[PDB]
RNA sequence: CAGAAGAAUCAUCGAAUCUUUGAACGCACUGCGCCUUUGGGUUCUACCAAAGGCAUGCCUGUUUGAGUGUCAUU
RNA sequence: GAGUUCAGCGGCUGAAUCCGGUGCGCUCUCGACGGCCCUUGAAAAUCCAACGGAAG
RNA sequence: GGACAUGGGUUAGUCGAUCCUAAGAGAUAGGGAAGCUCCGUAUGAAAGUUGCACGAUUUUUCGUGCCUAUCGAAAGGGAAUCCGGUUAAUAUUCCGGAACCAGAAGGUGGAAUCACGGCAACGUAAAUGAAGUUGGAGACGUCGGCGGGAGCCCUG
């Protein structure tokens, strides 16, 4: 439909027939038609009948599953720098955030406020397990100090002391320091036991001695490891019986203690492994990748990664799992937290159901560098997202 | 370099020609006629062609339909051709211009007929290749060719042609086909010989 | 049944790279084919063909003030022929003046005296006869180029006719074929804007391309109605 | 067993390169291009291009191994070998000066009949029919242009004759549906033993050739498609009962008479057919002749446009009379004055038109192509986010291979060429 | 002997069949190939089978070539 | 679940088929050396890799 | 009776041959010889099974570029199978169970837009490579002692 006088689209218009010219170029596409009759190859397919491709989506029926962190309503600042990392009590009122500039905050998850403004770079920094004995162990380049801070009721620095009261142990605004752990590297990442007896330190620089476990009975440290091949990214400890999860720049290793020795390889396969984050049921690892990828790992179904996500623009940085509610977040350097839902079923023939549940975004990206760490409150759907602007985002 | 062994054969038999002596009979066949008197025979011997095997038949079906209804003409003109025949033409003194290709392949076919001719008193030429004249007569090859009758349009044409034959090629060279032909040597041929020679004459006489 | 049409292989890129240097291969022949020998009989010819020309010019002129002059039409179709070297000054001016400045170049005339003379002057290089409605029709349908601003110009669409001519009521190239096949007021106008058409020898069998000297068998003279034939074996 | 070697067989074995079928059939490129255009043959692709071409990676074309067997017993291919001692003997005859010869050569020159190509091309009519869209137009493109040492004039008096016999089967038929003019030139449809048939004639001007189209392959095409024509024209008028070929008429060619010449002697199509059309000298009558008389309308035109004539200026039997000239001195009287538009538009919607809209110095009603089809939205000329944005980032998020990706093509451009036409009433109304 | 009922272990003989070899001829001496065409099967870009082909010297012709062999060509 | 050996029954049913220690031991093979060489110690089929950057 | 008579008996994608080459043999090219025949094995051979690639088709008569025998080893080299059971006579072959190799295409999932990490040696589920140019395995004497393992022997 293009002519002299066409409304469609205003080729060019022409008065009258009389004055339309002859085209020039029709020799030319005749010849091209030619050539394409006999040298233009010639592919059969399915022609693809009608079949919008809206059909292929299957329902993931958010509106019944709907467990949502809306759009956040609380943000903390006093920040000066990137927030490396920061956690939450088990209570679930306190969250203590650190990063590059050495201040540890302490905020109250109801109110806001920042009442421990005490400094005292910082790695991570991880709650103990044990709600009677709320110590923090925090690290700061090769050392790694468990502080109990006296906003708790007293007799619980008592009951956090009698825990411990390779790596070389040591025994200012309310600065109660009770332990203070060197360590020749610098450790990347801290965990817990469930009983709060083992501290697990992980670090990529080294390769012998990357990961120590230390015992607060004995008040000592020791390496797992024979022999340790490749660099650790991560460790983490299983929540159900005592496996001890590390997080290689490749692959993810199950080794039982008890017995010292390996029990699944987890073949990620990823150029580099961020951090991993583990289901209160134990069998399933959500993992978050600098590739841009997050993968679903399923004990239960095989070594290779159940399902593979790859919608982050950036380096996938921190993966968490809600204890509790069937939630899970990753935070990414594009300044975007993708928020999932995670359904595990215990029966054999239904497998985890796995839906996206929001997008959060508007968080500052500084130095090519977005959303650092997230957090996930122990009782109900609440995030706490880490930014390199020194912004905390309470999602609700 | 490899050549083939019939490429080899054909360009050492063109040295070989060469260098050696060739006799006055064989070597007059090396000097022909120029190339502006052969165009000027050619016209003429192309005025004479004997006529095609389809143009024959073509003149003899048209008179045997003549015949055929109900029912004297002139003596063919064209140029005389065949080896025997031409001899015998010449050795009758019939023969007014005979034309002697030069590259007739058992070169003793036509080595006499330079003699002949001019023992006969007949003009003659030795005009390049042997498919010049077989094109005119419609072949792939003549020996020798021959013109006893014109017609008197073209009288004045072949006593032009014959004079012209005996300017350029018969008062030229004469002299030059009574000389052993052959010997030729390139740039650097007789230095290398020369050297050759003296070393073989110092102590090489076996 | 779903085919489709993929990408051609043919590799345009090495495509039109072989085509520049195939057209750089033309220059350098061109420039190459310089300053070919002349024997002494083509000079001679060349001059038994002027005086044959200098005696055929004054038998038409003296003595033969006079022209057959061919009736029952006013058109003309004029196609120069032959030419040889070093024309004589008389003829050079003549094919200029009826714009036949190269040859195979052909040009409508009206039919009268003053160009019957011209051409009578100029026979032995013109071939004339009388066009028909069919030969008017596709010799400028497919052949006829313009004068727009003095450079030729294909006459793909009537508005550049229009505008060149429309003081004249010339709008278009049925427009132009009425007026020459009638020689209306406006003829002598039309015919200036247009071009002479150039109608080169076409040579399809192989025997044509082989062949030396070849131009169709084009005859001289008045060849009457015979001019639509050899029209319709080049349009 | 053996050990089976590696790539003798699958992909590797069924197709074979352009070289290989080259040196195959002893054939030059020329030649095997040329029976290409003949026969159906063109190139494939396979799945594993690697896999196919022994383990190389350069980009080589493909065909079935089959399709080139096939080519090996063709006779077609003894008729090229024939043409070439055939033309080295009419050398060797122009060379050894014997005119006559060659033109005995000439006269002998071995020429191949199609019969069996257009067969085993085309078994069934219906299935000539249906690619015989291609065929016409090209034969239409050169009916119209000049003759080059390329291109034969022998061919292209071939062609004019084959176009004007398929007119004057089409008129004769009423088979015509709709025609269509735009820049190109004219789109006809028309309808033949149910196939449909869509070819474009161009409008007659004094073109040029573009010289970056290679006339060689014109010259296959050409004569693959004149044969295929000739048969398509000989059956179509045995079905009709004329005699096949119509007389020419050589007088009236000669005073370019065009459809009219041919005279088919026997051996909503009446749209028109109670209307005396007229043409006057602006308008191209190669189209409008062909259409009116195709749907029953009786046609007269200026003397200029070609003899033969029924009607004349003068006569007042005219119904309409199309004159494209903005300008009428002689302005008639019951012979209401149209513009060209008026004609085919009312041959693409089936109905009189509006002869007053239409009439000579109006405004021009804007032209409706017939073969463009209503879309699913695009402009005929004449709580829920949250949900929304999950099903739509679910496929990109979850599915494997993704392929709702075609969605980025299929909507995307649907969209905006929709969003463009549907605001572009809007601007337009704004304007009037 | 048994069994069968134009017979016949008949004659004649002008039509046919004629396995592997052998001058022995695709290559070898249980095998190993290539080329053209056709066909099959729980079944098809795979596999299989069938048919017709592929020795050497030379002669006539045909087509395609090679040659710093002999020339012609404004 | 096979095999072997014991018990039975009328094919069937029971059990066991285990834990060691070893040696200039014999046989076979692999690894790491040390000599003597001299004449410094078969070939090919076959498979793999590197340099290279044509093409998209 | 290993005699005679009558019947039965040898089952393989994985074991051998088949493929490769060895010393040598040997047809072909050419040359001898009256001759049955002999010499000769890349030799003054036009020594290429479709030697290979390139091209909008090149005056619809093909141009440009590149690279330039066969036999002879059932002990040498070499893709791949074990266990249990089964016969009057056959078993890595048959039966039952369990594997492996080679080649062939599509399909599904995963991977890169010609991939990353580690100072490095190098690693990984992937990660195109034409012409042309190389490298490695095959593939390499013999003797002595030591170390390792298996089976067998000894023995609680």
């Amino acid at each position: 439909e293009e002519s002299y006088n066409p409304p469609e689209e205003y080729p060019k218009k022409y008065k009258s027939l009389r004055v339309v010219p002859a085209y020039s170029n029709l020799i030319k596409e005749k010849f091209e038609r030619c050539l394409d009759l006999y040298l233009a190859p010639r592919v059969r397919r399915t022609k693809l009948n009608i079949d919008p491709e809206s059909l292929l989506p299957k329902l993931p029926t958010p509106s019944e599953l709907r467990p949502f962190p809306t759009r956040c309503t609380n943000v903390f600042i006093g920040h000066k720098g990137r927030v490396r990392c920061l956690s939450v009590h088990v209570s679930g009122n306190w969250l203590a955030s650190g990063g590059d500039d050495g201040v540890l905050r302490i905020w109250e998850v109801m109110t806001g406020r920042c009442v421990w403004k005490c400094s005292l770079i910082i790695q991570s920094l991880a709650w103990g397990p044990l709600s009677d004995s709320p110590v923090l162990a925090v690290a700061v380049d090769e050392t790694v100090y468990f502080i109990t801070p006296p906003i708790f009721s007293d007799e619980q620095i008592e009951a956090s002391k009698e825990l411990f009261t390779s790596a070389i142990w040591r025994r200012l605004h309310g600065g109660i320091v009770h332990a203070t752990v060197s360590t020749p590297s610098s450790i990347k990442s801290l965990s817990w036991h469930r009983r709060g007896d083992y501290l697990a330190t992980s670090s990529p620089t080294s390769s012998s001695q990357a990961v120590l476990i230390h015992q607060l009975s004995r008040g000592a440290s020791q390496s797992p490891f024979s022999k340790s091949k490749g660099s650790v990214q991560a460790v983490t400890f299983h929540p159900t019986m005592p496996y001890l999860l590390v997080a290689t720049q490749r692959y993810v290793r199950i080794y039982n203690l008890v017995k010292q020795e390996l029990v699944k390889t987890l073949l990620t396969g990823v150029k580099w492994v961020s951090s991993l984050s583990v289901h209160s049921s134990g069998d399933h690892v959500i993992i978050g990748s600098y590739d841009k990828r997050l993968c679903w790992f399923d004990l239960d179904f095989s070594s290779k990664p159940y399902k593979n996500l790859r919608y982050h623009s950036r380096a996938l940085r921190d993966v968490s799992y809600h204890p509790s509610l069937p939630l899970f977040c990753s935070g990414s350097d594009d300044g975007d937290v993708q928020v999932f839902h995670g359904r595990v079923y215990s029966d054999l023939l239904a497998n985890p159901l796995i839906v996206p549940l929001k997008i959060l975004r508007n968080h500052k990206v500084v130095d090519n560098v977005g959303v650092l760490s997230t957090c996930w409150h122990p009782k109900e759907a609440w995030l706490f997202s880490a930014g390199a602007g020194g912004e905390i985002r309470m999602w609700t | 370099v490899k050549w083939p062994e019939y490429i080899r054969l054909q360009r050492r038999r063109k040295i070989l020609n060469l260098r050696l002596k060739v006799p006055p009979a064989i070597a007059q066949f090396q000097k022909t006629l120029d190339k502006n008197t052969a165009t000027q025979v050619f016209k003429l011997l192309n005025k004479y062609r004997p006529e095609t095997a389809a143009e024959k038949k073509q003149r003899l079906v048209a008179e045997a339909e003549a015949v055929a209804n109900g029912k004297v003409s002139k003596k063919p003109y064209n140029v005389k051709y065949g080896l025997n025949h031409v001899v015998a033409l010449i050795e009758a003194k019939k023969a007014k211009l005979v034309l002697i290709a030069s590259d007739v392949d058992p070169i003793e076919l036509v080595v006499f007929l330079p003699a002949l001719c001019k023992k006969m008193g007949v003009p003659y030429a030795i005009v390049k290749n042997k498919a010049r004249l077989g094109t005119v007569i419609h072949q792939k090859t003549a020996a020798v060719l021959a013109v006893t009758e014109v017609r008197e349009e073209d009288k004045n044409e072949l006593a032009s042609i014959v004079s012209a034959v005996d300017a350029n090629f018969s008062a030229k060279y004469d002299e030059s086909r009574r000389k052993w032909g052959g010997g030729i040597m390139g740039g650097k041929t007789q230095a290398l010989l020369a050297k050759r020679a003296k070393a073989a004459a110092a102590t090489v006489r076996l | 049944p779903e085919v489709l049409l993929k990408k051609r292989k043919v590799n345009e890129r090495t495509r039109k790279e072989r085509v520049e240097q195939a057209i750089a291969k033309k220059e350098a022949q061109k420039k190459n084919r310089k300053e070919t020998f002349k024997r002494a009989e083509t000079f001679i010819n060349n001059y038994r063909q002027r005086e044959r020309e200098r005696i055929r010019l004054n038998r038409s002129a003296k003595n033969k003030g006079d022209i057959f002059v061919p009736d029952e039409t006013k058109l003309l179709f004029v196609i120069r022929i032959a030419g040889v070297k070093n024309m004589p000054p008389k003829i050079r001016k003549v094919l200029r003046l009826l714009r036949l400045s190269r040859i195979n170049n052909a040009v409508f005339v009206r039919n009268n005296k003053a160009v019957a003379q011209m051409l009578r002057i100029v026979e032995p290089y013109v071939m004339y006869g009388i066009p028909n409605l069919h030969s008017v029709r596709e010799l400028i349908y497919k052949r006829g180029f313009g004068k727009i601003n003095g450079q030729r110009i294909a006459l793909s669409d009537n508005a550049l006719i229009e505008e060149a001519l429309g003081k004249y009521d010339v709008i278009s190239i049925e427009d132009i074929i009425h007026e020459i096949y009638n020689v209306g007021s406006h003829f002598k106008e039309v015919t200036k804007f247009l071009w002479p058409f150039t109608l080169t020898p076409v040579k399809h069998s192989l025997m044509e391309k082989k062949v030396k000297h070849f131009n169709e068998g084009r005859k001289a003279g008045y060849c009457g109605e015979e001019i639509n034939e050899l029209i319709k074996k080049q349009v | 067993a053996r050990v089976k070697q590696k790539g003798k067989a699958g992909a590797a074995r069924i197709y074979i390169t352009r070289n290989q079928a080259l040196k195959k059939l002893q054939l030059t490129l020329a030649d095997f291009r040329r029976i290409c255009i003949l026969k159906g043959v063109y190139p494939r692709e396979p799945k594993n291009k690697k896999k196919a071409n022994k383990g190389s990676t350069a980009p080589v074309t493909f065909y079935y191994t089959k399709d080139i067997q096939y080519l090996l017993h063709e006779p077609i291919v003894q008729k090229f070998r024939e043409y070439k001692v055939f033309a080295r003997k009419l050398s060797k005859a122009l060379g050894k000066g014997e005119l006559e010869t060659a033109k005995r050569l000439e006269a002998r020159k071995p020429t191949y009949s199609l019969d069996h190509i257009i067969k085993e091309r085309y078994p069934t009519f219906h299935d000539a029919l249906k690619d015989i869209d291609d065929a016409l137009s090209m034969l239409f493109l050169f009916s119209t242009m000049p003759v080059t040492d390329k291109i034969g004039a022998a061919t292209v008096a071939n062609c004019e004759r084959l176009c004007a016999e398929f007119q004057h089967y089409v008129i004769r038929s009423n088979s015509l549906r709709k025609a269509f003019l735009s820049i190109k030139g004219i789109y006809y449809q028309a309808e033949i033993f149910g196939e449909q048939i869509t070819w474009i004639v161009p409008y007659k001007f004094a073109q040029s050739v573009p010289t970056d189209v290679d006339f060689r392959i014109m010259h296959t095409f050409l004569e693959f498609y004149q044969a295929l024509m000739g048969f398509v024209n000989f059956k179509l008028y045995n079905t009709l009962g004329l005699r096949y070929p119509p007389k020419i008429d050589v007088a009236k060619s000669e005073s370019a008479a065009g459809l009219a010449a041919y005279e088919l002697e026997e051996s909503n199509t009446s749209l028109f057919s109670n209307f005396t059309f007229f043409l006057s000298r602006e308008v191209p009558r190669f189209s409008l002749e062909f259409v009116i008389r195709a749907f029953g309308g009786k046609v007269g035109w200026d003397p200029i446009l070609g003899s033969g004539s029924p009607f004349s200026e003068s006569d007042p039997v005219i119904t309409h009379h199309i004159c494209d000239r903005p300008h009428i001195s002689q302005k008639y009287e019951g012979r209401i004055y149209i513009q060209p538009q008026w004609v085919y538009d009312s041959i693409n919607k089936g109905i009189l038109e509006r002869t007053d809209l239409y009439a000579c110095g109006a405004t021009l009603p804007p032209h409706l192509s017939p073969f463009v089809k209503v879309g699913e939205n695009d402009y005929d000329p004449e709580a829920e986010e949250k949900e929304e944005k999950e099903a739509k980032e679910l496929s990109k998020m979850m599915m494997s291979n993704k392929q709702r990706k075609l969605y980025s093509k299929l909507k995307n451009e649907n969209s905006k060429n929709e969003n463009y036409n549907n605001a572009l009433r809007n601007r337009k109304r704004d304007i009037e």
